[PDB]
């Protein structure tokens, strides 16, 4: 039986917090929309400040409605339904219209351009892999000159990756609660019924040295796995009934923190071919234990040998003394 | 490190045709980072690694030969953890 | 007493290795010419293996003249000379002429174009911080097209940043001897009687994020400290005294392991400020010493608090278990 | 992690200002990276560390004050480390 041992879930992470006992009012939850489905931004309150949303995400884990997820979800593709990559890396041109949904694990974007906060509701998050919420200036001042007409206040993101620039990908939700995302470019692993996949992520089984650092630009790291922040919820609302991990990255030299999610479930097959390369390093460095990913592993060989050692039934080990 | 199988790239603790340098009839020399496993007829098993850039078949370590290079193999992957 | 541990020298690492007797023939020497000095190329033998190559420099450990050394090495300034940095880091244009001896740790590079293999003597290496040899291809099929004159069997290198391309910077040595470089773009920390450090490597003391993997470029790891390769004692000569160390690296997600020399002697000053950053980890995981390069540290916390605990008359070591 | 000293940047274990998020007159709450130094009177001295995100002055763990954030103190860099 398939199972992990340091999974912390959120789900109920409350108790007698019925002072607000609806959602603190600003309740959130999915309609469709001619054949779309997005967030609810109609009530949806939109000037809160940072600690009234952590507020806010505090009470919600009870009252999403999981109706549309499922078909909504539906678009999304495993990584298997891609096909095979091969060559060096190289860095894709994402251009004209995309019409795939960005909320899809596998969504590449465009570069992280300039964006007027006159259509975001919410903070909008990078992603230098830990999070972080990105201000703005105004725009009268500077000779960035009237985007739209009469706008003030504008984000600015302008990011190579994050070894040299600031930050892989940022997200955030546009005026109409649309999920809007970009970053910096993904790796094209062909040109050097199926569909070519972009690998916006760490793509290690359909490209072996497809690193998350090389290709990764976005908030996942994995295609089942991601990066956790107090706005999750906010921005993915399918991703509810993940449960979540403490990952250590060693990005650039630099040493980053956080916690991850992760689309697992009890009982799912993860023999040998459903693991995914990402880079952890040891939280303790003793006991021989590494709490990492659920179905993946990490290129830090044991300590006395070599060889990736991982249990039969329990996936978010990572064994040495081997 | 990894091997091809079905259009997937998946993990494995094998050792590549370019991960082996040197090897004989009854030891191999390789890169650290893969095991060597060998087939000889219906029979593919795998060797013992010892100061893991050398690895013997037994343990008898102390004439090349091309000892079929095979990665049908699974060992050392899932360790069988003894308790420590 | 300042000392080392782990310290490895290749000063004496032979015996009864007559049977060349002197410098298996290609002997090696600094010549000065009108003011520069620099390798006799005249003897100097070329056209040799790697094999051929490797041989000769295993006898080459006590012929070397130390004569002009010093006054050689009186160009090089060390790392106090410069000033201060500050700001975000921007990749520095080397342009025009470069006075500045390319042998000295802090040379800023120009990027790794093409170049003819007609005015190089002995091979190639770039460092992907392990160092590479580089190979060749011929002129007259690929439209490049004759740089020269009937030359033949051009070197490339064309690379980014390894994360993203293939090497931080390359070396070898012209037709004449002299000493030729090039690399990825340095870090620039002043635009975001002494001079501008132009950051061709790690400079954290004068810059304090300015790390190996976003600034440093070319086989410099630290002002102290270089990675070792079979032809560094063909390249550089002045670094003959060096002691060697193994290094484990980590960069872009992949595993790099080498070994490193130091211009590192029993007794120099290395109270607190002579530390230098170095992003290692432990090869053997084990025992909490961590064999760090001399007058160094790593940016990796200890086990169960942090803080660097480092030892007050060995600096190789670094202590966990605080 | 570092402090300013003669135009030189040099590695420590002193809070910077925006390394500590709470304090109190008998306990000092900081990101982990750093260990709190204090000087209230031509005396300066470090501040024990448990559970490193917070520290304690003496071992008396269990009204905010702003206790001098100050980094002209050497301790924990050197461990003094004691036979383990
Ligand atoms: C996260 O896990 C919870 C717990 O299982 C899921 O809630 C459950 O979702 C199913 C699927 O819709 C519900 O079954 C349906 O319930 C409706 C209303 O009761 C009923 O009319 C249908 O015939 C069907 O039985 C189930 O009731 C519901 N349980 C609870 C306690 O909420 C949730 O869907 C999961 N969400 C995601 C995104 O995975
Ligand atoms: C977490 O992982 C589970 C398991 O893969 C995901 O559920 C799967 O979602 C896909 C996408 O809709 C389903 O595929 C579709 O199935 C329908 C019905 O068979 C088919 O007509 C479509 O063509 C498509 O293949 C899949 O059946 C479903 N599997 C299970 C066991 O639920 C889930 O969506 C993931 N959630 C997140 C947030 O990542
Ligand atoms: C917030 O983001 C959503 C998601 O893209 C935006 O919805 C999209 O809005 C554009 C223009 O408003 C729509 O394009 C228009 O629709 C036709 C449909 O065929 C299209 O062919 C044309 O290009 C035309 O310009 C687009 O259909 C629509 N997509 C969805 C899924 O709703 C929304 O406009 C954004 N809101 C703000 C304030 O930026
Ligand atoms: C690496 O270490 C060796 C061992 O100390 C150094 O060799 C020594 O270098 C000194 C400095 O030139 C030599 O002293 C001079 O020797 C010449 C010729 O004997 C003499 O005419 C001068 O008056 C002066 O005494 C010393 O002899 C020499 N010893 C040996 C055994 O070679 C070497 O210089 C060091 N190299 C570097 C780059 O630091
Ligand atoms: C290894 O480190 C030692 C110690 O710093 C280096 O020796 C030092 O080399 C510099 C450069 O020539 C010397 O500075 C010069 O000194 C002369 C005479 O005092 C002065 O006129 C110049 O203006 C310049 O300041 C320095 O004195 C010398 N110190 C010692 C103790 O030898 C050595 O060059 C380094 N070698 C390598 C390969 O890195
Ligand atoms: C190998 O590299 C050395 C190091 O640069 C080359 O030496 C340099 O060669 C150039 C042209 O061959 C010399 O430039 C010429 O000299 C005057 C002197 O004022 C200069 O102002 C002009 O620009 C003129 O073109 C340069 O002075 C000389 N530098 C040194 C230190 O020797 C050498 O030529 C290279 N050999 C090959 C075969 O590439
Ligand atoms: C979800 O969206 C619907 C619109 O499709 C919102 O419904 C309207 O909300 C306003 C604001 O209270 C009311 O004045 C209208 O009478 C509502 N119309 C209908 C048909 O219900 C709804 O409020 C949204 N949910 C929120 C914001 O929580
Ligand atoms: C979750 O949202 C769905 C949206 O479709 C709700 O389903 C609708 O419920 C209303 C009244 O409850 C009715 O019009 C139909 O039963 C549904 N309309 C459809 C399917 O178009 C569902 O009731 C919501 N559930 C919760 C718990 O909020
Ligand atoms: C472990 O070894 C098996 C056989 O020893 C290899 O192939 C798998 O064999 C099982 C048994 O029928 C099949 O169900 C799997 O589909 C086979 N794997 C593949 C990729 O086809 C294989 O080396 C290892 N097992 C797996 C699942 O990879
Ligand atoms: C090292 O090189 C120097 C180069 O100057 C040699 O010094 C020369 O030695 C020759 C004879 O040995 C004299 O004729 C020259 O006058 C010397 N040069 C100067 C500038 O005085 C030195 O002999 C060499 N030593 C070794 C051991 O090779
Ligand atoms: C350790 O503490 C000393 C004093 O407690 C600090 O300052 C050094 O003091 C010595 C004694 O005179 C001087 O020689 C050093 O030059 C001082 N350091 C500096 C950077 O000026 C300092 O906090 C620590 N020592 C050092 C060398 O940093
Ligand atoms: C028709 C068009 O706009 N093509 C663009 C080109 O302008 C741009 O320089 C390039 C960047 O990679 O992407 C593509
Ligand atoms: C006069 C001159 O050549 N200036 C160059 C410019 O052409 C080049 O585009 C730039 C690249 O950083 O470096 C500088």
């Amino acid at each position: 039986e398939t199972y992990v041992t340091g999974g912390s879930v959120a789900h109920s992470a409350r108790g007698l917090t019925s002072l607000f006992s609806m959602g603190a009012k600003q309740k959130l939850q999915l309609v469709n929309t001619n054949g779309s489905w997005h967030i609810n931004s109609t009530a949806l309150n939109c000037n809160e400040s940072i600690n009234t949303g952590f507020i806010a995400g505090l009470f919600y884990y009870h009252k999403f409605n999981s109706t549309g997820c499922p078909q909504r979800l539906s678009s999304c593709k495993p990584i298997i339904s891609f096909r095979q990559g091969w060559g060096p890396l190289t860095d894709a041109n994402i251009t004209g219209p995309s019409d795939d949904r960005p909320y899809c694990w596998h969504y590449a974007p465009r570069p992280c351009s300039v964006v007027p906060a006159s259509s975001v509701c919410g903070p909008v998050y990078c992603f230098t892999p830990s999070p972080v919420v990105v201000g703005t200036t105004d725009i009268k001042g500077k000779p960035t000159y009237n985007w739209g007409e009469n706008e003030t206040d504008v984000f600015l993101l302008e990011s190579l990756r994050p070894p040299s620039g600031r930050w892989f990908g940022c997200a955030w939700m546009n005026s109409t609660g649309f999920l809007k995302t970009c970053g910096a470019p993904p790796c094209n692993i062909y040109g050097g019924n199926e569909t070519d996949l972009f690998c916006p992520t760490d793509c290690f089984r359909k490209h072996p040295e497809a690193t998350y650092s090389r290709c990764g630009a976005g908030p996942w790291l994995t295609p089942r796995c991601m990066v956790d922040y107090p706005y999750r919820l906010w921005h993915y609302p399918c991703t509810v009934n993940f449960t979540l991990f403490k990952v250590r990255m060693f990005v650039g030299g630099f040493e980053h923190r956080f916690t991850a999610a992760c689309n697992w479930t009890r009982g799912e097959r993860c023999n040998i071919e459903d693991r995914d390369r990402s880079e952890q390093h040891p939280l303790l460095h003793s006991t021989t234990e590494l709490a990492i990913l659920p179905c993946s592993f990490t290129p830090m060989p044991a300590l006395s040998t070599l060889g990736i050692h991982l249990h039969q039934n329990i996936v978010d080990v990572q064994y040495l003394y081997g | 490190e990894w091997r091809n199988t079905s259009g997937l790239y998946v993990l494995t603790n094998d050792c590549s045709n370019s991960s082996i340098v040197y090897e004989a009839d009854d030891v191999i020399l390789h890169t650290p980072g893969c095991v060597p496993c060998v087939q000889d007829d219906n029979t593919s098993t795998c060797w013992t690694p010892v100061t893991p850039t050398v690895a013997v078949r037994y343990v008898g370590a102390t004439r090349p030969r091309r000892h079929q290079t095979v990665q049908t193999c699974n060992c050392s992957l899932y360790p069988g953890h003894v308790s420590g």
